């Protein structure tokens, strides 16, 4: 005898590839785990600027504290580009580069953190944030983490660039929490039709509203990650992220009220 | 150039198609290019207990002597029983992620405890494990095979079971580490037509490749679908192998190179 | 070989197994850490039901924290007993069981907590309970932790089961804090002479009152451990712990109450 | 059978009679069967420093080209100093234990910086124990004695002291992993019908059974006497042994086989 | 090609060692990251008394809670002195011994925080102290952590007893956050010309104010660390520290607010 | 009854009209922890039932 000792469960003995066979017990839509919580992701380039631009945010920010529950995730900025060039120098693999960059989008984090201390938030670690949440954002009005998702050596293989970064993360993370919106805060005023501080930035026209789908299908460069319209495709309960100008005082704070602003990005779900 | 890649790391979106491009062309470094990876099965393989386990534990004993192995477990049938009590209250795939990392978990202390003795230790090494596997006396370290994804799961196109389980955490390490093979170790002689265990008319398949798996249109797999995208996007992992942990040798014989099972090509 | 370094104290040289020399200094009642603490312990059974018996419970408990400061407990369940049987036919000892089985009281808890997370309720860890309650308990109403002791490799031997579960790991904790009260919540009305859902389950009598020394002395199988029953003999402060039928919604919230509607087990602590 | 086993694991209470000796005839598994586990003694041992630990060490790494050894370490006066001070305000024994483990943490520490070089390590996670057993370069681990109770340590009952310390830590990881005997290194040359240190007529006991030592009634003795009823439950360990190790070459001679010093049987 | 890959940076390419090229970039005051912060740091020799000396100060420490925003850091005491003695019998180092006396006020720490559970005070760690401490002093009102800084194997070398000890961490924490104060309970008054307990003791007079500059030319014993005296003189923040009996009750509120009540040390802070 | 009690004898006229609780203990107040007790549903004075019938 030698045979499989199953556990008794809809889901028992099958291999969960089936998907007519995992529909009936898993094809629900997910319920909102934190339907009261807003998701700002503060981009490296714009903590890369220093006090011009973090003094300004902090200032916003320290406003919005009594107004929202704010779960605060920074990018890593010009530092991750250098661990690239290092990284891809040595030859290290996508997997190895990926927790390289998402260590500054970590000290981005403690920089944010630390201005805002004496309002009470600190910068809270990825566990902690994945599974203890709720019992810090009822201590405080707002914590800080890594915009990075912990993918590391698991990292997805194909470019030797990290496709999970900071925008797909924070997204991953307010889509999961079911959370009331995601918000990214870009050093330009949106998304364009090309690089607005690039080579053809003459023909730049500026997007106030696209989808998704749309920017998947573009060719160009992004203000955001490619790999973040992946993951919005199959988002669950997200259906708008704006991306706004952070070295414009007000607009983050017009955002979080729902207020354009920015560049509205259009996820893959509709209303109920 | 790396001046040009230097350049263009520095002033451009790493969206740029330019950046992409330059940084294609940069060195490729295997940092565990004579390891092999191997995932023991969870419902497949550990879930059968002592009759199929043991065996296996004493070909891996065996088999270290020539070989360097990263053993990776499945879940099995207990994440089954979890995936279902939270589907059913309809907690997303993140929350489904953490809970099947404790079973590959328990799956592994188990197999550990019966390798300690061997030398061969439960690793979660964050950077790497070098010593264990350096060593003749080891040569083998066992680790838990769901990959660390959590909350940040990405979610399937329906449904809430996490589409990257226990066989995308053992490839991702095989192609993270350069690793010269990737073998699973199952039940079943190999990849079949169908299921074999619930269409008794399935005809085994001894080597296909991803586009030929995509155009078959399986319902049912023997390896998780989101891993046939990974090995085709994967730089130093190009090809795996299935075969049957309850035929003692099969897991001998394919560390040595042999086709003894289904091998499944990303070209 | 040379003289002990003694550091001098009331304890000092002595081996402490001398009950004679030890009692001036320790023999005392100890006091209350957190007496204002009710601990609840929710069976692995009554979640391995599934969103049926968890719905209910969720909502009982979402009514419960304005009225309580909860630390909720959760037990194993079936998949523990899968477990059991992988690791016995592997022939692991009962230390190696232990974690393994209070893995699955682990997960119950995170998925509890789940459901309570828009109500600020996280789980939280043995180390944190042990050492941080007090604090997480002042950010928010209530906490989810796993019901099992780390007792791990350091379990006791003579059975191949591991004996120290979660009711003995819930009342463990609860009498160390000198918590107001453990309530038990099971899948059956209480304690019965036989097992309600065994063979002679004809022959089964509810109690409604027991006392713990009682319970220790009879052989027949019982809806909690009987270890539980060995550490309520040298409990300190927990006079009575009441089992009662989560599946009937308002049992839990009576018994928080001291109102009797299950089996109430009579430890051996004592007086006005 | 397995198939009554498994029925009953699923169907009963896990307090079920039929259940516990369902149990009771699964088969035995030794995890570290060539292993030994040595307490190194607390109060009595590490607390007198160098003249009692400095030749303690020479014999350990000269007994571990011979024998597999988990090291653990006492705790001692620093402990009873902690548990005075929480046992004035009334701490319970959960707290106290916690306390004490800091101290065997300590004692640990410093064993484990002298045995450094001789590729010895204080190991702490479960996991590093595999690869430095197995090799006969090392051979050998040091280990903190406090068990892992914590909180959730059982009372006495009477008082607040912990009654599970640092013998029955050892002595229950020679349990658990299916060490072949433990060996309680301490300052006296066994047990004895009284504290030898307080009693100048003692006299030496070189074997007794538990039931024949509780029968005695002692009003102190050189082990816990919890760990005479874990002694009499083990699977594994049915036997300990305290020697001197105040005395070159005793330890050595307890490993070689010897019955130096008192042999304390189960039954 | 072996060029240094360098982010340009205001401290680019520099060695940070040139003091003329680091001023123009971080040669100013820092900011205050908890400035309503009051550390208060007991003496571990406080502790070693007991309950004659813990249960005085913890009810002065519970009528403290709403009056301030307490972090209470616990010093070694008296065991430390014994690990010394068995470490500098065999031989170890002064980075060996420094993380054996930290254990000790990090246990004197945990029995401090267990009477105060109750009021919601729980012991944290000092990663927890290092990067989160605004947030679980936004969920409880007071939390006590270890005063030894973790220097570990990295302390200093030159003398075989670990110089920077309790005294000397509690104020770098204190400095480095801001804090409104930092005050030194003891077992005495204050700081005396000769130790009043020992052998000239009967030259010993009572110092009420002093300088840490007048006090590092000093030779002889002192109630701190001859390192706080250092970190003094490099301070940014704190300009005066009192040491306080805490054997006296009342004195430690009344140092909270400002009364001089034991001896004030003058730190080399003078804003000017 | 007829005599005199230790509460409005008003007290027990709305109990019988009571809507929610279903008890009420009178506890001595001059023994510490007989209130501590009493609110955690000990019995440790009185229990006076009013008309609210339990289910
Ligand atoms: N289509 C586009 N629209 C707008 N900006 C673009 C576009 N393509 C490229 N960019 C450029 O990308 C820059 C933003 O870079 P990036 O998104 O990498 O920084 P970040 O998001 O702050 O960093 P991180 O992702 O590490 O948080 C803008 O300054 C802009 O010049
Ligand atoms: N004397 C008894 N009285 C009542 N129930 C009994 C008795 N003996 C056996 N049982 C059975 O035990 C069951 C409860 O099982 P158990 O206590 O193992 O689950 P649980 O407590 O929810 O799980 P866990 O201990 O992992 O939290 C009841 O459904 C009942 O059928
Ligand atoms: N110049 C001095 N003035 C006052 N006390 C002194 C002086 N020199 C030595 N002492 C002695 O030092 C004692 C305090 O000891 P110490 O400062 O080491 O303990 P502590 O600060 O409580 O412990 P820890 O530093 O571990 O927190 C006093 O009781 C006093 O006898
Ligand atoms: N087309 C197929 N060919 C072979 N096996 C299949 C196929 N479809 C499903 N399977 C089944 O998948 C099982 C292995 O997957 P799974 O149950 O997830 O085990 P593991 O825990 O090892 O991943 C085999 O037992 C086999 O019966
Ligand atoms: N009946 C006895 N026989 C032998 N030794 C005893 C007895 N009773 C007490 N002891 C004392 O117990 C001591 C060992 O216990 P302890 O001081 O706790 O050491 P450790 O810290 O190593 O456990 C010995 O030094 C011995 O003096
Ligand atoms: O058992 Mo899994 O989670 O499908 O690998
Ligand atoms: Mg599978
Ligand atoms: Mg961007
Ligand atoms: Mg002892
Ligand atoms: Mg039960
Ligand atoms: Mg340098
Ligand atoms: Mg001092
Ligand atoms: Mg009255």
């Amino acid at each position: 005898t030698n045979s499989i000792k199953h556990v008794i469960s809809p889901l028992a003995r099958q291999t969960l590839q089936d998907r007519d066979l995992t529909r009936p017990v898993a094809g629900k839509r997910p319920i909102r785990l934190l339907p009261w919580l807003q998701v700002v992701k503060i981009g490296g380039r714009v903590m890369d600027r220093g006090a011009d631009a973090i003094l300004p945010l902090v200032e916003e920010l320290r406003k919005l504290l009594p107004e929202h529950r704010l779960l605060i995730l920074t990018g890593a900025g010009v530092r991750a580009r250098h661990v690239f060039s290092v990284g891809l120098d040595l030859g290290l693999p996508v997997g190895s580069l990926a927790p390289l960059a998402a260590s500054e989008a970590g000290q981005n984090g403690h920089i944010l953190a630390a201005m805002l201390a004496s309002e009470g938030v600190s910068y809270v670690e990825h566990p902690t944030v994945a599974d203890q949440l709720a019992i810090h954002l009822s201590a405080t009005r707002a914590v800080v983490g890594s915009a990075f998702p912990p993918y590391h050596h698991h990292e997805f293989p194909g470019s030797r660039i990290p496709p999970h970064r900071a925008d797909t993360g924070a997204f991953l993370l307010a889509d999961a929490f079911g959370a009331a919106g995601l918000t990214i805060v870009e050093n330009v005023d949106g998304i364009y039709t090309a690089d607005p501080n690039g080579p053809d930035r003459g023909q730049a026209r500026f997007l106030p509203e696209t989808s998704a789908t749309d920017l998947a299908k573009s060719e160009g460069p992004l203000p955001v990650d490619r790999a973040l319209l992946d993951v919005m495709a199959t988002a669950r309960h997200i259906e708008r992220v704006q991306v706004v100008n952070g070295l414009v005082p007000g607009r983050l704070t017009a955002a979080l009220r729902g207020e354009h602003v920015g560049t509205l990005i259009r996820t893959g779900v509709r209303p109920a | 150039s790396t001046a040009e890649l230097e350049e263009l790391l520095m002033q451009r979106s790493l969206t740029d198609p330019q950046l992409q491009a330059a940084a294609a062309a940069a060195a490729d470094f295997r940092i565990l290019p004579d390891a092999t990876v191997i995932k023991i099965g969870g419902q497949s393989v550990i879930d059968r207990g002592r009759a199929a386990v043991y065996p296996l534990v004493d070909e891996i004993v065996a088999a270290r002597k020539n070989h360097k192995l990263l053993i990776g477990t499945g879940a099995g049938t207990r994440a089954r029983h979890l995936y279902s009590i939270a589907a059913g209250l309809g907690l997303p795939a993140g929350v489904l992620a953490q809970l099947g990392s404790s079973v590959a978990d328990q799956n592994a202390a188990m197999l550990g405890q019966l390798l300690a003795k061997h030398g061969i230790p439960v690793v979660g090494g964050a950077g790497l494990s070098a010593v264990p596997l350096s060593l003749a006396e080891v040569n083998a370290v066992v680790f838990s095979g769901m990959p660390p994804y959590k909350l940040w799961m990405r979610p399937a196109a329906e449904g809430v079971i996490p589409p990257y389980r226990t066989d995308a955490g053992c490839f991702l390490l095989a192609e993270q580490f350069g690793c010269k093979q990737m073998i699973f170790v199952k039940d079943e002689d190999g990849l079949y037509t169908a299921n074999p265990k619930t269409s008794k008319d399935a005809t085994f398949i001894p080597r296909i490749s991803v586009d030929e798996m995509k155009a078959k249109g399986l319902h049912d797999s023997i390896l998780e679908f989101p891993v046939l995208d990974l090995l085709q996007s994967a730089q130093h992992v190009r090809e795996v192998q299935v075969v049957n942990g309850l035929v003692p040798g099969n897991l001998t014989r394919a560390l040595a190179g042999e086709h003894v099972g289904t091998i499944i090509t990303a070209s």
